[PDB]
């Protein structure tokens, strides 16, 4: 088959190759062999807002200052 | 009142004396501190940190073992063991082997 | 008091045998040493801590907005906001530190059923993390009683989870199999589930041993 | 080439060897999919890591027949290849904290204990977070101060 | 000898030690 | 066993993200160590899973 | 030859600073003598009795407030931990041998 | 001597002689060895593979 190639890099300094088909496009970011995300070469606040109107929080922060 | 005093004056000074001896324990532990020594008393370890943390490094877990291995020098221990084998006898020599 | 009857001798015989594992997860002693000592906190101090926590969370929200959309106030005010977020983090840490022994005292009730004491303590600790995330100064409760429900429900969920670290002893499997067989036979012939007295009668053991062995069954 | 299979050597693998063997990091505790019996993405049976269960069958179906070889699908990362690769392709898990290997800690004699001159009881206390060990001391600073 | 008897653990330790040094003497220590 | 190891590792990552105090974090580390030991040689230490 | 402490002997458990005293030594010696075995055999009973007394006191101190004997499983495992720590305790063993 | 052999360890006679001749041809003291008679069971246990 006719083919193509691309490459990706990760912030640790490692680089990886990926063959593709000729009729294939290229993603911009890729989960590499390393397992990291590489580049082509319920949180507490969610819980607090649920039980608050932010004007209460604005007053709460204003008191701190 | 005399009996109450014989309890009070005794126990009040005794607790302070025990604390004063605990300070000597802390200093004597610091002066002989060396790598690979275990410290199990959390009070003693915390006091050692609070006083002299910048002079040493303690840790637990497999990460502490990794740091010990990094600091390890194979040749020195191997040659020390060889020196021991041709000098000691019995269980000491056997353990060295 | 002083007693050295045969039961105490048998207990020490068992203790020496159990002592063959050094860092046993069933022992909380090292964990207790690691907790250290922090005083029990009254309602006013706990609500103060919760107030600081929520203030720090809101400060984090606004600081995150201002870190991106510009509109940054001069550095002198930004420094006070930078102080508020750190204060909130410290308040959360202190409020969690205050209840580790509560987690321990809640966990001690579930021991002997298969999970180690320290694993139950970890589940209770995570229940406590859940508790601090839902606590509310508006409701006005003592944090201990409120977080007790979260700790115990987390412990039950871990216990009632199909995938768990059940670590039954090697020296109990045979007697548990015998217990199962005898209970099955007694159920089939008696017409009803056997009371531990009948089981003890059949197994030639004291009934409280029946009640102890039955805890490992699942 | 079995004609040059002359000796077999064994040794300790380092983290870099484990990372070089592996095709990808297992991220999720998932099994085969309960909903459809397909492998989960990033699970212990992930096809993107360990290869496709069925020959030359792309996960997203953009390549599905024998004539295609070796191509990575740009949309799901699975390689269009023979299924036998699932018997040979290795994975790995990246630990957030170091762990000691049980063979070299447990089992008399204690390899780690003998290497570090640590009694097995003390090493066990250290490893399972029950005691503190002093790792290094700046001896000269203490000596002068 | 009857009044005092023998200490079991000390005898066991002496036995295991004796086996260790005898294995060393025989030159087959690493196999035991 | 692999599932248990992955669970413990992910929860340890989460706890380190949450900024939990060292006691809880390193208790989870102890659990991770035990899970890996069970993965390699289950019965070698103490009582097995 | 079955001596008693002249003054209390600090044991210095890592967390509870236990001690063995005249009353405990006297009572353990009486139990060992009652056992009727030879001296080098009743030594084991003496060691067991002293270990039991020290261990129970130590666990009662560790379990202050939050732990009681009705927590049979937690109590027994805590006792096992303390016994294991005592067994390798050099100072405790040296005192008993004295 | 001047070899890498561990004292007290068992060594194949051929390897022993080979390393001794290597070191003595390189100025080192050859290792000293004592022949040991072994039963077929212990000889089997002492295999090199
Ligand atoms: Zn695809």
């Amino acid at each position: 088959a006719p083919r193509q190639v691309a490459r990706y890099r990760t912030d640790n300094g490692e680089e990886f190759d990926v063959p593709f088909a000729d009729d294939a496009e290229i993603p911009g970011t890729w989960l590499c062999r390393n397992g990291l995300e590489g580049t082509l070469i319920r949180t507490h606040w969610d819980m607090l807002l649920e039980r608050r109107s932010v004007e209460e929080l604005e007053e709460l922060l204003k008191e701190r200052l | 009142v005399r009996d109450s005093g014989e309890r009070e004056m005794r126990q009040l000074r005794d607790r302070a004396q025990r604390e004063l001896d605990r300070l000597d324990e802390i200093w004597n532990t610091f002066t002989k501190l060396a790598p690979k020594q275990l410290i199990v008393d959390e009070v003693l370890y915390r006091e050692l940190q609070d006083r002299y943390g910048e002079y040493f490094t303690g840790a637990m877990g497999a990460e502490s073992i990794k740091k010990l291995i990094e600091n390890f020098d194979i040749d020195a221990e191997a040659e020390s063991l060889r020196e021991v084998i041709r000098s000691g006898k019995g269980q000491k020599k056997l353990r060295a082997l | 008091d002083f007693v050295w009857d045969e039961e105490e001798s048998e207990a020490l015989r068992q203790a020496r045998k159990d002592a063959e594992l050094t860092a046993s997860a069933d022992s909380v002693r090292a964990y207790l040493k690691q907790i250290g000592k922090v005083a029990l906190l009254n309602a006013e101090e706990e609500v103060e801590l919760a107030k600081r926590i929520e203030a720090g969370l809101y400060a984090t929200q606004k600081l995150a907005e201002l870190a991106e959309k510009g509109e940054k106030l001069p550095v002198q005010q930004r420094r006070d906001m930078q102080w508020i977020c750190r204060d909130g983090d410290r308040a959360k840490n202190h409020l969690l530190e205050a209840n580790l022994r509560l987690v321990v005292s809640l966990a001690k009730r579930y021991t002997g059923r298969g999970m180690a004491f320290l694993d139950l303590i970890q589940e209770g600790n995570l229940g406590l993390i859940r508790a601090v995330e839902k606590f509310d100064y508006t409701k006005g409760y003592k944090f201990s009683t409120y977080a007790t429900w979260w700790i115990r429900q987390a412990i039950t969920r871990a216990m009632a989870d199909q995938a768990r670290t059940i670590r039954i002893p090697v020296h109990m499997v045979e007697v548990i199999n015998k217990l199962g067989r005898i209970q099955r036979e007694l159920l089939q012939d008696l017409g009803r589930e056997p009371t531990p007295e009948e089981l003890a009668k059949e197994m030639d053991i004291t009934p409280e041993k029946v009640l102890e062995i039955q805890q490992y069954a699942r | 080439d079995v004609n040059f299979f002359d000796e077999l050597r064994i040794g300790l693998a380092t983290a870099d060897d484990i990372r070089n063997w592996s095709y990808g990091e297992v991220k999720k505790p998932e099994t085969i999919n309960y909903r459809t019996l397909k492998p989960e993405k990033d699970g212990l049976f992930c096809e993107k890591i360990f290869g496709p269960t069925r020959d030359w069958e792309c996960y997203c179906g953009k390549y599905k027949r024998v004539r295609f070889k070796g191509i990575i699908c740009e949309r799901c990362g699975v390689e269009v290849t023979r299924a036998k690769v699932r018997r040979e392709r290795m994975g790995h898990i990246e630990l957030a904290a170091p762990v000691t290997h049980i063979w070299y800690f447990k089992g008399v004699p204690s390899r780690l204990g003998y290497l570090l001159d640590l009694a097995p009881k003390d090493l066990e206390k250290i490893i399972y977070f029950a005691a503190y060990v002093i790792t290094s001391v700046d001896d000269e600073m203490r000596h002068n101060e | 000898v009857d009044l005092l008897g023998r200490n079991k653990a000390a005898d066991e330790a002496a036995e295991r030690e004796r086996r260790e040094e005898e294995a060393y003497a025989a030159g087959v220590l690493d196999l035991m | 066993l692999y599932r248990r190891v992955i669970n413990r590792n992910n929860r340890l990552k989460r706890l380190i993200d949450l900024g939990a105090p060292e006691i809880i974090v390193n208790n989870e580390k102890r659990m991770l160590q035990e899970s890996v030991d069970a993965l390699f040689d289950n019965g070698r230490r103490g009582r097995p899973v | 030859r079955q001596e008693l402490p002249s003054e209390p002997i600090p044991i210095d458990l890592s967390d509870v600073t236990m001690r063995i005293d005249a009353e405990t030594a006297k009572w353990a010696r009486d139990e060992a003598r009652k056992t009727g075995l030879p001296h080098n055999e009743a030594r084991a009973e003496f060691v067991d009795v002293v270990t039991y007394v020290v261990t129970e006191r130590a666990v009662a101190r560790i379990g202050r407030g939050w732990l009681t004997r009705d927590d049979k499983h937690a109590w027994e495992k805590m006792r096992a931990d303390v016994v294991g720590e005592l067994e390798d305790h050099e100072q405790f063993n040296a005192a008993l041998d004295a | 001597g001047s070899t890498e052999f561990l004292p007290g360890s068992l060594t194949e006679r051929a390897e022993f002689e080979a390393e001794n001749r290597r070191v003595v041809a390189e100025g080192g003291e050859p290792a000293a060895g004592r022949p040991v008679l072994m039963g077929i069971t212990k000889a089997s246990l002492a295999t090199d593979s």
